């Protein structure tokens, strides 16, 4: 939760558009949608049937995660 | 005679005594509750009848009176989604215009903005759009107006009234002995022929007499205003014989067997209605008559008071060999004693017809414009899909309660349950190398196949322009289909289905069906549900083989079938009972179900689903992504995960809102689940007596001494609220996605 | 020594990459940094404290290195 | 007419005696295999499973590798089969080294020296066999596509 | 002492019994006598009809032994079933009843081990017998 | 830049501390 | 009205079950014929 | 104490630690605890009775 | 081994022999209680651990206790 609203107000700040954390961090929609959804879009595209780039292994690593999380339960 | 009617007259009072006394059925909760574990304990075997007494009789007849009891909440339901289609539905709107009117029957109030959900859903109408298909069902059927809707409502509350008091006379009135209840015989013939056949044999007169005529007209454009009613079509054989002429020739070809005369009314024509996007209503009515013959001839089978007829235990008996022992002997005793068997039995077939219907519904379509409702398809298949999963895995889970409770060894030496007890272990450890090995090659071919994509290593993948794993066989069995018609069915028009392969059939700009092609995309995702069916199918036998003892509890029928362990020794025994691996089975077949119903979702919406323009090219919802995206994990989180969800997150300020705030409550408690999944009872047992110290304080403590959840009910409780937050999660997901862009 | 001069642009190098399960395309794309081998790109900001705390070349670098290996001797 | 009965008429032994586990066929076939077969030093055990095994290891790496659309396919395949016999040599090694005590017996398999001998004939029989299975594949074009080269 | 010639119930064969820990650490032997021929429940998975007489039988725990001796006892009456332990090299050791009493009624010449003179309460704290070897019973 | 002498003296600084590690291991295994 | 089935009405769920229904239809018409009350007003 | 008197009960380890029970019998003999006292609350295990010294029980 | 204690708060009612599986627990004489007997382990090399009759004692708070210790083959219920 503390990175989560680190992260989102931090990214907002320095995008120029503080007002989308101000209008969306009120609700969880807000949260799930422009916090976790949008900024999910060069991360799922690391590597991609098109072709691949730098952030592939984190594209990688982040499912990689919830691989191994998964395997916790 | 030996097949009878022997009933016992008031066997039970018709009183209200034991309403206000909680746990009269069971000796142990008579006394009353002295913890809130009582409560739970009243609530969780009020209906395991065999638990409170010995009496097979009293069992069966609670039995019968609970399923009468059912069947009157069914057919309240039914004439409720009547009656709510008769006066809260724009079904005469859309009967006008099938392809433009989005079907609607729940209308909400205006209370705190709810009101927004009365979405526009097309012809002068604001509703919630429903999904479960009923307006197909109807125009199928014939009804044109609100008012027969109306009547049928009304029917199904006077059938719901006669099924609530047929349950209170024959319990509480004329109760029938345990001898009635042992006829299998005589039970199977009056249900295959009675019930399947006279309910076939009279469906194919509705649909020959009513529904045949009214959907020609239909087909035809005339407005159903101006269509006659169907007993005009019953009296008037001159308005029938203008639309089929054969019923100018009236009954005598049928019992002359002069059948070809009938043939423009009852055909094999198969494929689909062009107008329409469903299937032919003839071969549908050829096709109900057929299996009343079937099932009238198949309810003749079986021995009765009069000589003839074949005796199922003599049948069981005589099919033995050098294999096996006794053979089947002893089976006839086990299914005529044990109502445990017949439930497992019955909830593995019910299951398995579900999945069968839920595969033959999408690739057939049965009803009018019901193809081209995508909405409805999507949700009659997810939701057969998860009764018939569920139906499975509570006939395994009640094979095992026969197994702890009902079975006998004494009457079952040297017969195939025994035989099966006897090499579990090789059963067990076989199924359990192959699930091994088809983890292996199913899910690491994606591990594989998202590491080379990720190494940017393209030509090392497994795909169509790489590495290939052709489906050959069943691109086989799809190409002997498509040449069924004419070689091996030679009086087919067309094929069964276009799925195996044909042409594009599209009504109103929308594909109705399309060949669904199969490549390695497919191969992998048919090789993983392959993987998850026979895992859950490990899990569940395990359970069930190992359910009255093994080499750790050496006596576990005497622990019951539903116990939480037998204490931390042995090394801990945690989750031994056949419960907790049905507990575990569950989640298994939510996973399989839930790659099944991805992969449907995925593959109709980018390989069939989609719109037709001009030059008959077919856009696709998704533009054909799956070929070369379901190959990797990454594939599904980003293309089908992550770019179908944008219909249930932007859908804030609109009419699918309600399907955003189901998806964050499911959100919420299937998280919330796994606080008792993962926790014990000793944490929360102190901490309620943490709890229990401040409520002692003000001197508020109550009477009943609260207690933690039991750890089998902490499993329970866990396992429900996560099936009920996954399947809301894929309900809200799948529902307001394909609303959105179908 | 190059991000010393231009702090604001150029893209800190953790540590290089020899990875044989490789193709080109990912040896091509994590090649950044102005280096003519596979990089990652920093995130722990060891370049913006090194720089601040005076050390300006690879050499005192190396020297730390060295110190650093001694003490742990 | 029963066909199956108790493991060496004992039922209270934890096997059943099956068709497919005590038939004359598969008794026949497990001792006349190496492993089982009466009369073999366990050196000679080790070079005829060695010289199977090695002999098929080729294939898969070959054919799969991914050095397999380049011309040193084979060389890079036969390579990478050497290397996984001897990471199999190295287990054998240290199955022999923690599984049995020092003793005289030498002419049984369970025995610390025969299984020394039977790890080193297992070694040279797997570069044996990985090396002839080089030769037939650089020698025969038929094998080299495997068997498109009819078509 | 535990007659080896004994014979044993008339049973098919499972593939639950005894694995080579039985012949190789210790194995387990149940005797008892029936007074006619009838059908009894394997603890390993099965059924199995014992003869009229004595009957034998092997196990690979004790546990499955005494788990049989209740069924028997709760099904049939029998409570003459004596249950003994037997090693590779052929020593039997008599495990039960011990004493030839059953251990829930009171026989003279028992001595009780591990009785402790006062309430669970009375226990020390693990401080008292940190870096000591006293027990933490007193 | 850093020539190789300069690294091999760092492996031969890691090596001294690979055998001080050891022994470390040693004294603290008893 | 027979003494056994207002005991039965008397038990713990049906009276929870109307109980709860009976605030929820307080709070539905406060909310209908005075909607939007983010407030106290003044 | 007596036979019927209502006890507070000080013994630590006990459930009923300091909650009043009733005393059923007081046995005569050397028991080591002859004080048979039962409560109106059941414990874990659901038993409502417990044998306590004369010293783990103080009238009230 | 496993390590199984009898307190002296045993009321000798004989229902954690009874419950055991193991055989490891049996009646002693005893001056202690009213039945005149008390618990006793003489056989905890066999004792699994189980607890069972931990869980038949009906004295407040229990008067037989397992304390789980080094696991051997017989406490570990391998049949292998
Ligand atoms: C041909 C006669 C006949 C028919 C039609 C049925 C029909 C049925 N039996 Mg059945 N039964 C029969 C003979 C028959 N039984 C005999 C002879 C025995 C004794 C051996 C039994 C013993 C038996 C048991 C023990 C149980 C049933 C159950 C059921 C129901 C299954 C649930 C279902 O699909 O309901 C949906 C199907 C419907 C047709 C819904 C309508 C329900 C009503 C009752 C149908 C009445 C039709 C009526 C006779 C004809 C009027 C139609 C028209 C002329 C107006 C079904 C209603 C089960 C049940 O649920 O019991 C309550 C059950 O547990 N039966
Ligand atoms: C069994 C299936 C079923 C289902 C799921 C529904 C569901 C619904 N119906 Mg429906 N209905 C059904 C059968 C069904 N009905 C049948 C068989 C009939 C024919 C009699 C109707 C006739 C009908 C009408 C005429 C109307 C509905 C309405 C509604 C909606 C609101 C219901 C409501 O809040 O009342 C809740 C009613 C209560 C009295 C609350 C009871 C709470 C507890 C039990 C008692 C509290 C007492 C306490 C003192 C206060 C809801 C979607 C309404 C609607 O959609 O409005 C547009 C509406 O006007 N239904
Ligand atoms: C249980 C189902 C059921 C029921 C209740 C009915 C009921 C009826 N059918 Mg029907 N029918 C059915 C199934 C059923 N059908 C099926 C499965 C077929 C296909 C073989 C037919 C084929 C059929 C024909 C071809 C005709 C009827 C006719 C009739 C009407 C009887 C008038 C008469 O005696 O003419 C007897 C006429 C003679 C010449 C003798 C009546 C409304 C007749 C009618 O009035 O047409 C509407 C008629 O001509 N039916
Ligand atoms: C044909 C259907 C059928 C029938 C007649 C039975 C009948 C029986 N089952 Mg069985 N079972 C079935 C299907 C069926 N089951 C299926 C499909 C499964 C797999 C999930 C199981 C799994 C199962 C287990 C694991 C066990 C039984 C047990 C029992 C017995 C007692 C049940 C009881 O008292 O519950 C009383 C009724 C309840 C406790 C109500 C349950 C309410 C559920 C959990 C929540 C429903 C959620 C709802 C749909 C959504 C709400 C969400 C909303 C709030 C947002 C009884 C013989 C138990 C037993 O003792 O057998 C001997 C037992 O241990 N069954
Ligand atoms: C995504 C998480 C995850 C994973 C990977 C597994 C994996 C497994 N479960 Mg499990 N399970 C899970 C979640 C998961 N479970 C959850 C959440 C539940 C909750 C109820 C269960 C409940 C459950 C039950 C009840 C059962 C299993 C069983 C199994 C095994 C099936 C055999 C198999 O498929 O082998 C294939 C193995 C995999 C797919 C794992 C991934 C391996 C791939 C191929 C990559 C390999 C890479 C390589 C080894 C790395 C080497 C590097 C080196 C440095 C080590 C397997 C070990 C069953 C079992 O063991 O019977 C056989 C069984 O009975 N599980
Ligand atoms: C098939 C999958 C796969 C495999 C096997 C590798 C293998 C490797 N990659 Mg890699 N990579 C892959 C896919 C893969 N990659 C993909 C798909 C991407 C995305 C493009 C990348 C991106 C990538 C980058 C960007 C980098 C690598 C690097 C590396 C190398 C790490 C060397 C190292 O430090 O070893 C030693 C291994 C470890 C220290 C990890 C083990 C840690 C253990 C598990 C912790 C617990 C230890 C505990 C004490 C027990 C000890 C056990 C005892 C036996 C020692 C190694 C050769 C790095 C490299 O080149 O460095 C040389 C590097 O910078 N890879
Ligand atoms: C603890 C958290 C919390 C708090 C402080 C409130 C407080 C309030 N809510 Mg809210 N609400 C909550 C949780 C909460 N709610 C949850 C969890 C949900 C989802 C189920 C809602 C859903 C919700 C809706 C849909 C509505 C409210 C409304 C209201 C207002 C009450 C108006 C009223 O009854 O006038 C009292 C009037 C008298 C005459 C007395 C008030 C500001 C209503 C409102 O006016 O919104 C501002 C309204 O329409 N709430
Ligand atoms: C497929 C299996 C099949 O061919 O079964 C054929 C065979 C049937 O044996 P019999 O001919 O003795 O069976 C007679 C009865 O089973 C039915 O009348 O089954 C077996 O041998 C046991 C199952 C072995 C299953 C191995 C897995
Ligand atoms: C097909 C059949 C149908 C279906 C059913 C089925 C039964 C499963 C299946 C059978 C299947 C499978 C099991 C087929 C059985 C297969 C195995 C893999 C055949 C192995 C043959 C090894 C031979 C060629 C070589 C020895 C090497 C020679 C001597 C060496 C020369 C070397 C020596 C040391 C001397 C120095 C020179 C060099 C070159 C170094
Ligand atoms: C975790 C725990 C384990 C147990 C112990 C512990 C202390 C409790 C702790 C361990 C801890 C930590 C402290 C362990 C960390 C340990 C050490 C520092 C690992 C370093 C290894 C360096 C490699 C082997 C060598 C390069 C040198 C090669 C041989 C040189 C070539 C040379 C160059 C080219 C120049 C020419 C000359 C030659 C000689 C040829
Ligand atoms: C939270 C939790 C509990 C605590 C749950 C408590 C004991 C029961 C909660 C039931 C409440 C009282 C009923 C429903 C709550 C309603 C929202 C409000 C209560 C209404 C009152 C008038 C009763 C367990 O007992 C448990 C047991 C085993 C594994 C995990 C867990 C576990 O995670
Ligand atoms: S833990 Fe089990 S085996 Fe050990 S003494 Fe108690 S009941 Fe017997
Ligand atoms: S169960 Fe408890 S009270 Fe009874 S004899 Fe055993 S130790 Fe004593």
């Amino acid at each position: 939760w503390v990175t989560f609203y680190w992260h989102w107000k931090h990214v907002t700040i320095w995008q120029g558009n503080a007002g989308q954390f101000n209008e969306s961090s009120t609700y969880i929609m807000g949260w799930l949608r422009d916090y976790l959804w949008l900024n999910s879009s060069p991360l799922i595209n690391g590597y991609n049937p098109f072709g691949m780039n730098s952030l592939s292994v984190w594209s990688w690593m982040f499912l990689f995660g919830h691989l191994i999380w998964a395997t916790g339960f | 005679k030996k097949v009878s009617i022997t009933v016992d007259r008031d066997p039970v009072a018709t009183s209200f005594e034991k309403w206000a006394q909680p746990g009269h059925f069971s000796r142990t909760l008579a006394k009353g509750p002295k913890t809130t574990t009582w409560i739970w304990n009243l609530h969780a075997d009020v209906h395991d009848f065999d638990s409170h007494t010995n009496s097979l009789e009293d069992i069966s007849r609670k039995i019968f009176s609970a399923h009468f009891g059912q069947l009157s909440i069914i057919f309240l339901w039914l004439s409720g989604m009547y009656f709510h289609g008769a006066r809260f539905s724009n079904y005469s709107a859309w009967l006008s215009n099938p392809t433009a009117v989005k079907p609607s029957a729940q209308v909400v109030w205006p209370i705190v903005g709810q009101e927004i959900l009365n979405g526009d859903v097309g012809g002068g109408f604001q509703g919630v759009q429903v999904t479960s298909g009923f307006f197909q069902i109807w125009r199928a059927s014939g009804i044109t107006s609100e008012v027969e809707l109306y009547w049928c409502a009304l029917a199904g509350l006077l059938m719901s009234g006669l099924m609530i008091f047929a349950g209170w006379f024959h319990y509480h009135k004329a109760a029938p002995k345990l001898e009635w209840f042992q006829n299998a015989e005589s039970m199977l013939n009056h249900h295959l022929s009675g019930l399947l056949g006279l309910g076939c044999l009279s469906w194919a007169g509705h649909q020959i007499h009513i529904s045949l005529p009214v959907n020609k007209l239909l087909d035809a454009g005339v407005a159903p205003q101006e269509i006659p009613l169907p007993h005009e079509f019953l009296v008037n054989r001159d308005l029938m014989a203008q639309l089929y002429p054969s019923f100018s020739k009236g009954l005598v070809p049928f019992f002359t067997l002069n059948w070809s005369e009938y043939s423009d009314f009852l055909t094999f024509k198969g494929g689909l209605n062009p107008v329409t996007g469903g299937l032919w209503l003839s071969d549908t009515a050829h096709h109900h008559l057929a299996l009343a013959v079937l099932f009238i001839v198949a309810g003749h089978m079986y021995r009765t008071n009069w000589g003839i007829g074949h005796s199922m235990k003599e049948i069981l008996e005589a099919h033995k060999g050098p294999f096996t022992g006794e053979g089947h002997k002893g089976l006839y005793e086990i299914l005529t004693t044990s109502w445990h068997a017949q439930l497992a039995i019955n909830l593995a077939m019910m299951g398995s017809v579900s999945i069968i219907v839920a595969h033959h519904m999408y690739a057939m379509p049965p009803y009018p414009y019901i193809a081209t409702d995508y909405p409805t398809q999507l949700s009659i298949f997810t939701h057969h899909m998860w009764i018939g999963g569920f139906c499975v895995v509570g006939g395994a889970a009640h094979a095992g309660i026969f197994m702890v409770r009902d079975y006998n060894p004494a009457q079952n030496y040297n017969n195939l349950l025994d035989r099966v007890i006897r090499h579990r272990d090789a059963i067990i450890s076989h199924l359990n190398w192959i699930c091994i090995f088809l983890g292996f090659h199913s899910f690491g071919l994606y591990i594989h196949n998202d590491t080379m994509r990720a190494l940017g290593r393209t030509q090392d993948m497994f795909s169509d322009t790489a590495i290939q794993l052709k489906p050959v066989f069943a691109q086989w069995v799809q190409s002997i289909h498509t040449l069924a018609p004419g070689n091996t069915t030679p009086n087919a028009l067309a094929t069964a289905s276009y799925a195996f392969g044909g042409d594009v059939v599209a009504v109103g700009n929308k594909v109705a069906m399309m060949p669904i092609s199969l490549g390695t995309a497919d191969f992998m995702v048919h090789h993983i549900h392959a993987f998850t069916i026979h895992v859950t199918v490990l899990i569940l036998l395990k359970g069930v083989l190992f359910s009255r003892n093994s080499r750790l509890i050496p006596d576990k029928a005497n622990l019951g079938f539903r116990f939480p362990c037998d204490g931390p020794g042995r090394g801990g025994t945690c989750q031994s009972s056949a419960w907790d691996s049905v507990f575990l089975g569950l989640f298994w077949m939510y996973n399989c179900i839930s790659v099944v119903i991805f992969h449907f979702s995925w593959k109709m919406q980018s390989d069939v689903w989609g719109t037709v323009q001009a030059d008959g090219t077919v856009t696709h919802i998704t533009g054909g992504n799956f070929a070369q995206s379901a190959i990797t994990i990454n594939g599904w989180l980003r293309d089908f995960l992550w770019a179908q969800a944008s219909q249930v997150i932007q859908s804030y300020g609109s009419a699918l809102s309600a399907y955003g705030l189901i998806f964050l409550g499911a959100h919420f408690i299937w998280a919330f689940s796994l606080m008792f999944l993962f926790s014990g009872r000793g944490y929360w047992q102190e901490l309620i007596e943490s709890i229990v110290w401040a409520h002692n304080k003000l001197n508020v403590a109550p009477a009943i001494q609260p207690r933690a959840l039991s750890i089998t009910q902490g499993r329970a409780v866990g396992l429900a609220h996560y099936l009920l937050g996954g399947i809301g999660t894929t309900w809200a997901f799948f529902l307001a996605r394909i609303i959105s862009v179908g | 020594e190059q991000w010393v001069l231009n702090p604001l642009k150029v893209k800190p190098i953790a540590h290089a990459i020899w990875d044989p399960h490789f193709g080109q395309p990912a040896v091509k794309a994590f090649t950044k940094g102005g280096v003519s081998y596979p990089v990652n790109i920093a995130t722990s900001g060891v370049y913006h404290w090194w720089y601040t705390i005076g050390m300006r070349s690879n050499t005192d670098l190396y020297a730390g290195s060295l110190f650093l290996l001694f003490l742990a001797g | 007419s029963q066909f199956i009965k108790p493991y060496n008429d004992d039922p209270f032994v934890g096997n059943l005696a099956t068709p497919v586990s005590t038939s004359s066929f598969t008794k026949s076939l497990l001792s006349n295999l190496p492993a089982y077969r009466a009369g073999l030093s366990p050196l000679l055990r080790g070079v005829e499973i060695g010289l199977t095994h090695g002999y098929f290891l080729v294939g898969p790496f070959y054919k799969l590798g991914p050095l397999r659309n380049s011309d040193v396919a084979l060389l890079s395949g036969f390579f990478s089969a050497l290397g996984l016999i001897i990471i199999l040599v190295a287990c054998l090694t240290i199955y022999g080294v923690v599984s049995f005590e020092e003793t005289e017996a030498k002419d049984q398999l369970q025995t610390a020296k025969g299984w020394r001998q039977f790890t080193s004939g297992w070694l040279v029989g797997s570069v044996g066999g990985a090396s002839f299975a080089y030769i037939l594949i650089s020698n025969i074009p038929f094998l080299q596509t495997a068997g498109m080269s009819m078509l | 002492t535990l007659n080896l010639q004994i014979p044993s119930p008339t049973f098919e064969g499972s593939t639950g019994g005894w694995l080579r820990a039985a012949e190789v650490e210790e194995k387990y032997a149940i005797t008892w006598t029936s007074p006619k021929e009838q059908v009894f429940e394997m603890p390993t998975g099965g059924a199995a009809i014992m003869r009229q007489g004595e009957n034998l039988l092997y196990l690979a725990r004790k546990e499955q032994c005494l788990a049989l001796a209740t069924q028997v006892k709760n099904s049939f009456k029998i409570t003459d079933y004596k249950v003994y332990r037997i090693f590779p090299s052929g020593e039997v050791q008599y495990l039960h009843p011990k004493d030839g009493v059953f251990p829930e009624k009171v026989n003279a010449g028992r001595v009780g081990v591990g009785n402790v003179s006062h309430s669970i309460g009375k226990n020390l704290n693990p401080a008292q017998i940190k870096f000591t070897s006293k027990s933490f019973n007193g | 830049m850093i020539s190789d002498t300069q690294i091999f003296i760092a492996l031969i600084l890691a090596l001294v501390s690979l055998v001080l590690a050891i022994r470390l291991g040693r004294a603290l295994y008893q | 009205m027979d003494s056994n089935f207002l005991k039965y009405l008397s038990t713990a769920p049906v009276l929870f079950t109307v109980w709860l229904s009976f605030t929820a239809s307080f709070i539905i018409e406060a909310n209908r014929f005075f909607p939007d009350m983010l407030y106290f007003p003044m | 104490v007596k036979r019927g008197s209502k006890v507070r009960i000080l013994r630590k380890e006990s459930y009923w630690y300091q909650d009043i029970g009733t005393v059923a019998t007081i046995d005569t003999s050397g028991i080591r605890y002859p004080v048979v006292v039962r409560f109106e609350k059941v414990s874990y295990s659901g038993v409502n009775t417990n044998n306590f010294s004369l010293d783990e029980v103080v009238e009230v | 081994s496993h390590s199984v204690k009898v307190y002296d708060t045993c009321i000798g009612c004989t229902q954690c022999v009874r419950a055991c599986p193991c055989d490891v627990l049996e009646m002693v004489s005893w001056d202690g209680c009213k039945a005149g007997q008390i618990a006793s382990a003489p056989r905890t090399e066999d004792c699994i651990g189980c607890k069972r009759c931990e869980t038949a004692c009906p004295t407040d708070f229990l008067s037989v206790r397992v304390y789980l210790g080094g696991e051997t083959t017989r406490s570990m219920g391998l049949a292998y």
